[PDB]
This record gives C-alpha cells, structure tokens and sequence, in this order.
RNA sequence: UACGGUGCUGAAGCAACAAAUGCCCUGCUUCCAGGAAAAGCCUCUAAGCAUCAGGUAACAUCAAAUCGUACCCCAAACCG
RNA sequence: GCUCGCCGGAAGACCAAGGGUUCCUGUCCAACGUUAAUCGGGGCAGGGUGAGUCGACCCCUAAGGCGAGGCCGAAAGGCGUAGUCGAUGGGAAACAGGUUAAUAUUCCUGUACUUGGUGUUACUGCGAAGGGGGGACGGAGAAGGCUAUGUUGGCCGGGCG
RNA sequence: AGGACCGAACCGACUAAUGUUGAAAAAUUAGCGGAUGACUUGUGGCUGGGGGUGAAAGGCCAAUCAAACCGGGAGAUAGCU
RNA sequence: UAAGGUGAUAUGAACCGUUAUAACCGGCGAUUUCCGAAUGGGGAAACCCAGUGUGUUUCGACACACUAUCAUUAACUGAAUCCAUAGGUUAAUGAGGCGAACCGGGGGAACUGAAACAUCUAAGUACCCCGAGGAAAAGAAAUCAACCGAGAUUCCCCCAGUAGCGGCGAGCGAACGGGGAGCAGCCCAGAGCCUGAAUCAGUGUGUGUGUUAGUGGAAGCGUCUGGAAAGGCGCGCGAUACAGGGUGACAGCCCCGUACACAAAAAUGCACAUGCUGUGAGCUCGAUGAGUAGGGCGGGACACGUGGUAUCCUGUCUGAAUA
C-alpha cells in the first residue's frame, strides 16, 4: 500500500507562517520545509499519511542559505527545500 | 621494451669516449631479433623477441626446457 | 583592452579540476603536495 | 575526589575575610566555588528584558577560589584538612588529627 | 535483569521504535517548529530513545 | 485612499493601404571553391517464438522524477 | 508634485556566459560611497526563486579526449582497436489573460498538446551493435505571395477648450 | 559574377590633439582603411619552452619572451659595488 | 571514578543524577551519508544513469545484496583446423592508493673549482622513476695474508691526507694490520637406511612482565605591613615527598601533585614451562651450479683518469678443463 514508514520522517517543519504562505493559504495550498532528498511523492505520501488530507499536487523548491555573517567570521546558512503541497477541497490544514 | 626474454638483456648506458676523452652519453642496446622457434612437444610454432646471445642459449640448452623456464619466471611468451 | 581573464566554468574545471588532475600522474604529485601543504581549498572546483 | 562537596561548612583561609564562615552553593568546574555570604558583590546590572527586567545594585556571590577556603570541622572550633581512606566504592572523607569521618 | 535495558531487551521492539518516530518525533518537530518549552529536552530525549532501539534492532535479529 | 492598489460595470473592438533583413524558403535559379556524423523516425528479414510473445486502432487510468529559476540583462552585480 | 534637459539601432527590453543573495521589506548611518546623507549594490534582521511542455539531466554523434586486450618504451609512460566520453549541432510536447512587495510558458482561470506503463475490445507475423530510406546540410542572386508592424478612413467614449 | 565601387553595424589602427603621479599599465575626440571575403565572431578542442605557432616582426605563447612561469640544485659564483 | 553535568566563543532556556548507574575516562562492540585508490558505467571530486537477484504490495513504485581492472589457480565452454590451442564465461586468493625520513635498484645534470676551459672536479650529488621492510642492503670465502698466520657481513676509532691516482694541475684518496660493538651458521643440485628424534611457523589451557582507566599519599598556627600573605617577625611539624603548577605579592605543611605502595574487567607486546598440525634430523659416496670462467672490440666500477695496469660488471662476437 503506502511507503515505508521510515522514510516518513522528511516532514521537517512547517512554516513561519508568514504573508506569502499565509495569503497561497487562504488562496489555495500549505506551504512545508522538507528534508533535503525527498521526492515529490515522498511529500505527497508523507502529508496523506502524517496528515489526514489528501493532495492534488507538489511543487518543490530548493532555496540557497545566506551569507549572514559579517567578515570576521564567514558563515552560510544550510540549504533547505520548500514545498508547495495543494489541497483543493476540503482543506483542513 | 628492449629485453632478450631469454636472458634479459636491456639496453645499458655508458658514454662515449673521443680522442680527447670527451664523455657524452650514449646508449649500448641489444641485439634483439623477432624469431620463430618450432617446438616438438607442443607441436606448435612459438615466436619470442630474443637477441642473438639468446638463440646460443636456444641452441645449447634446448627449446623446452627455457620455455619452462620462462614460465617458472610467470612471463608470458 | 580585452582583459586576459575570460572566466569559463568548463574550461576551468577541465583545465585545473579534481579530475584534470587526478589522471596524471604530476597531477597526483600537485595534489599530494598541496595535501602535504594542507590547503583547505585543494583544486579550484570549489 | 572532590575535598568539598556540595553542601559543607566551610571555613576560608585567604582572601579579604578569614573569620566568615559559610555553607558552599556549588563547585564550578573551574575549582571555584561558590559560598554565600563570603565574596559579596553588588554590581550593575543593564535594564534588559525578561530576566532582571530593572536592573539594580544587586548584591551577588563572587567566585572563591577552592584553595581559599577549608573544611570546617564540627566538633573543634577550627579549620582542617580532610583526606579520603577506603577501600571499596565509597570513600569516606575523615577529618586530619581528628580522625573522625564526616 | 542484568543490564538497564530490560524495556528494550524484550521481543518485537520494531514497533516500539515505530511508535517512537512515527508521529511522535513528527508531533514533536511539528510544536517544536511552532514554538514550546518541554519540547526542547524532548526532542534530545526521543532522539536518543530511536538510536537505543535502533541498535536494540541491529543487534540482534530476533525482533 | 493603506494616498502606489482593490470590488462592480465596461462602449467600439472594423475596412482600405504601405509592409520588412521575418515566413513560405532545408524552395527556385546559377556557380565552383562541390558543401558533417550518428540517433530519434519509416520498412525488411536472421536466431527464435505459434490459442504464446509482440504489433496495430479505440477507450479508460496512471506517470513525466531530479537539478536551474530571485537579481545584474553590453553593466555600479562579468573581465579590467 | 510640476517644469527643464539627455538617450531612444540605446544610456530601452530579453536571453547566454560570468557573478552569487547584490532581489523585496522593516530598521540604522560608526566603517564603504572620492562630500552631508534621512539614501544605497553598506551593517542587521525577516521574506523570495513553484515546471510533464523553458534549460540542464536524458538518447545520439563532430573536432578532440580516455581506453579492456594490443603494439611500442630503461622505468615513467607513447599510440591505438573494441568500447566510452565531448555540444558549439540532431532528438517529444503550452499558449492567452490575471496575480505578489518580491516568482512566472512554473501559481490561478480558460483552452490544449507529447511520450511511456497498465487494463479492456477487435484485427494480426512479431522479432536486431543487421540491410535500405530519411535525418542531410554550400555560397550568391532574383522574384512572387504573405505576416509581425505602421498610416488613414469608419465606429465608439470624451472635449467645446 | 566580382579576394568589384560608395558607405553603417563589425573588424582594424593611418594623422593630429588631449592625456602621460591619466577615466585607462596604449585609451578618448575629430578625421581614416576594409566592410561577400585570403572576412569576422561565439563555443569546445589540439600544439608546451632550445619546444609550439608565425601571409616573417625576434612577432606571440596569460599587462612577462634573442627565449615563458613555478619549485628545486642554491646561501651558484662574484679578483666587483 | 562520581556529586556534579548537557564540548568552546556562550549568556540564556529546558532538563539529568546526588553515594546504586547524570556526566567524565578506559577496553570491546554498533552505526558510519556522499566524494576520494573509488572498484557497476560515465563525469566538470562531493553528480548523472544502469543491470541482475531476493522481499512488499489497486500497482504509484520502493528496500537490500552483488556487478571495476590485473596477476595466479580451478572448472566449464571453445575458432580459423582434424585433435588441440588462442579466445569467452564462472569461482577462489591477492594487489591497487597514501605516507616525513632511513634502504636497494633503473636513469642522471649543471652552476661552481681548476683563479679561463675541453681531461678532471662539483657528483653518482640535486632531481625523476621502480620496489620493499621495521629496518633495508651485505653476509659464510674461487677472501686476506706472507712462508707466520686470521677465518661470514655490518658499524665506530687508528692506520692516513699514507701508499697511490691525477691537464702528476685543481683535486680524489684506499688497503694490510691493530682496538672495539655484536658474533649464529645453514640448505638444494640425493639416493638408500633407520624416519613430525633438533630447529622454523600457525593455533591454543595457564603464569610472569608491560600497555590501554586509575586508588591512597605526610605535616602550620599567631602577629605586622598590606587590597590580598605565599613576604617580615616568633614557635612547631612532615620528608624515601624542598621536582613542578596554580592559589589575590615569593607556600614543604591551601589545592593538584611528587617520593613511595596498590590496581585491570576487556583487548593486545615479549619469556614460554607448553598440546596438535605443516616443513624435516644423523651413516656411505656418484656430482658438488657451461653459452659459465677466459678472450677480441666499446664502455662502467674499484682511491686507480688505460697508463706497465691487476680485480669486478657486460652491449657485440667467440669460448675450455671439470678435482
């Protein structure tokens, strides 16, 4: 039936709900920081498991980490990746 | 590569020497030759990159008998 | 003045790469050396 | 083995006071201890939020230094130095030309 | 009875370390994204009770 | 009026002419200096397989993963 | 905000290389800005790049590179067959309108297109580092027919200065 | 048709002037030569130092060339400062 | 070992234990992404894409294991060609790459000195490559000696800047013998005889000595100055500990220590008294190693520059006798 469960840890951390995951929310879809690796239908089978609703499409989106230090000390931020999973009726998230 | 493959000679360096006894380097280098050895007891003909010191050894000591001294020593023909 | 630096990503890492490197036999002598030296940045890739 | 523990009087030897006596709040892992009432302090502290939120001329603890200061014994009005002598998994500390455990 | 690991030397712990990962370090990244306090030693703790399990499974094959 | 931007409504929305270096054009004509390769694609059999496999047309369903995507756009972000 | 000037085969816009957060927002003006700066490509913090259809990846090759054996070398190594790489070329498919402060052939609305897997109905000789066809290719010149586009006229909404 | 003619892009660099502790380690402003060809340009490749390449100048080979750059002989030697 | 911890800049929040399982330290075990010899193919290191085999399933697809090249061996297949052989496939065992120096070998300069320079020197140095080990090489007399004799190799001190070589210039430079450090010889070309009789490895019960954690460990108080005594002044005490580091100024008696006693689960280094296995001791004598020694022609090494030039190595051509 559905995946290996243990490969249903790519759910990371939802959001900062901020005002373009909070507007694409009351518009149409949840926006999710996921893992670094995962599949499109990792995503999608990982928010119809760990989550209730069903999905009608991922889209995904890797986004380079900052500088953000000053000269004294160079530092990057880790890369992360965002998904866009859409819930079209019936959402409940 | 230069070996006699029965008796491994290779080329060696020493210099030439003028009437002045000037000393540029030159090289000694064999006299190898590619021939074809007819062997009774396989009944096969074997060629082998030999030098002409090699062939007296052919010659003395038999065919066969160097042939499996070239494989106690684990190189091929 | 055409500036005698035009920088190529392809020409670069087929050039001064890991891999331009590693096939050679001096190119193993360079990285060996700057192992030795103990750079951070071993090859220009990155 | 720590010479002193957590909660023991102890007496100090050097440093400002002599005479003040005090039970030691904790051993930093530095080896320097903190014992109430013995390095006072009043400092200022900066109006920050959450924690300390006015600031004052708070009065705190200093950090003694553990060769400071010395277990007190009980039974005689006096400082002593203390030493461990068991075998098994417990070592009793006693105290020197007392020879009493505490 | 000899070791401290008697919860874990039992039989069939791989739906022990399920139940430990599924839903519960999930829920728990879930609030810990979202913002507590508990939380932040919970997360250390689960951790390591999905690594203790995790080797409790590796050495042996009998659960 | 957050003074930039939002909700509703929104008339006419056509002809004639001039139109390229773009399209027909991987065309036509002409010339010598005679103008890549392989794959996708279309057919044919070899060994094999004969209610098999496979192909063809229709319909239904499912899948199309992963990486790049901001900004500079002949320049204050490239080379100097 | 109103005027003035400059470019407008760019000093406008979009790709590629290259760079890498310089993009957008709030805040600050020590250090950078050849001056002050409330401002900035500066500090700090938060936000932002959404793809079956655009590229890469992928399937093929060119110049050329590597090369099992192999041939040649004092060793190191040089060359090269099979093969395997290499786009600057050949291979499948999406447009118009709207949206954000910042993304759009990527999100949304409408209308579609392409390649495979699987299942069913009906027909049936299918089958390849193999053969053939195709891909498949130059320069120059002259029409002819158009379209992008522009001007005028009608029409419409305003003007009556 | 043409290594045809005038002339933009584009390629180049003949004269002058300014710059010459410049805007710039060879440029700007007027003029200038070619501009369907022996043209020009993007991308990738090949040729490595007593070697390459050269419509030939000792030209060029990373602002360096009668012989590149880097490291080692090497603290060369220096009857000379 | 333990009353304190969750490594540092680094505070904070949230927690864990208080003699019995917090942390910390030690042995063994577990996981060990991707790249990298990189080893499934490829590539622009840290990326792209495969094949086979097991397992799960309204079925979208996932998980794990294996799959590089070469050498040796074994099996099966197998052409021109009849047999074979070349070739192909499978399985086992091993290698690959890195590393500062030491060792052996294949190559091998020039600056410089000669007050130039070519013979010579620098120098078989710098450098390149190959290979191996904890050391490597060499090593058991076809050696020296001098009519007396020593008995393998290597390393140190003399012989000795000597004999000698040398545009007899620059310069290079031994040996014999003596004093030491260490000191062990053996085997095949061979048959028969008695036949794991003594050594060499592997593996093991057990002991000892180490290592990898550690445990005890002496004895100081007044007063003065001072911000603070470890300094000054008095009286004591420990020392197989007055090495050392901190402690608010200079501490034997404040703290870590140090001298000195003790300690090992668990794994590894030597001595093995030692059980088993593999190789083999000692009597007779056949031979005691042929394209070799030697030679001619070019060279190189030996201190020795071909000179009267012995000895060793050989690129070319020849070539014996065999106790």
């Amino acid at each position: 039936m559905i995946r290996e469960e243990r490969l249903l840890k790519v759910l990371r951390a939802p959001h900062v709900s901020e005002k373009a995951s909070t507007a694409m929310e009351k518009s149409n879809t949840i926006v999710l920081k996921v893992a670094k690796d995962a599949t499109k239908a990792e995503i999608k089978a990982a928010v119809q498991k760990l989550f209730e609703v069903e999905v009608e499409v991922v889209n995904t989106l890797v986004v380079k980490g900052k500088v953000k230090r000053h000269g004294q000390r160079i530092g990057r931020r880790s890369d992360w990746k965002k998904a866009y999973v859409t819930l079209k009726e019936g959402q409940n998230l | 590569s230069r070996v006699c493959q029965v008796t491994g000679k290779r080329p060696v360096t020493g210099n030439n020497r003028s009437h002045a006894l000037n000393a540029t380097k030159r090289r000694f280098l064999p006299n190898l030759h590619s021939h074809r050895f007819w062997v009774e007891s396989e009944k096969r003909f074997v060629t082998l990159r030999v030098s002409a010191k090699g062939m007296r050894v052919i010659d003395k000591k038999g065919i066969d008998t160097v042939l499996a001294e070239l494989r106690a020593r684990g190189e091929k023909y | 003045m055409k500036r005698t630096f035009q920088p190529s990503v392809l020409k670069r890492n087929r050039s001064h790469g890991f891999r331009a490197r590693m096939a050679t036999k001096n190119g193993r002598q360079v990285l060996a050396r700057r192992r030795a030296k103990g750079r951070a940045r071993l090859t220009v890739s990155k | 083995a720590a010479k002193i523990r957590r909660d023991d009087e102890v007496i100090v030897l050097t440093g400002k006071d002599k005479g003040k006596r005090g039970k030691v709040k904790n051993v930093l892992s530095s080896g320097k201890v903190i014992v109430e009432g013995i390095n006072l302090v009043k400092k200022h502290q900066k109006p920050v939020p959450a924690l300390n939120q006015p600031g004052g001329i708070v009065e705190k603890e200093a950090a003694i230094q553990v060769s400071n200061v010395a277990i007190f014994n009980a039974a005689t009005g006096k400082a002593d130095r203390v030493g461990f002598r068991f075998e098994d998994g417990k070592k009793v500390r006693f105290f020197k030309s007392n020879s009493e455990t505490i | 009875m000899k070791a401290k690991e008697l919860r874990e030397k039992s039989v069939e712990e791989l739906n022990t370390e399920l139940l430990n990962l599924l839903r519960e370090q999930f829920n728990l990244r879930m609030q810990a994204a979202s913002g507590q306090l508990q939380q932040s030693h919970l997360l250390k703790q689960v951790r390591r009770d999905v690594a203790r399990v995790k080797t409790l499974l590796n050495e042996k094959a009998g659960a």
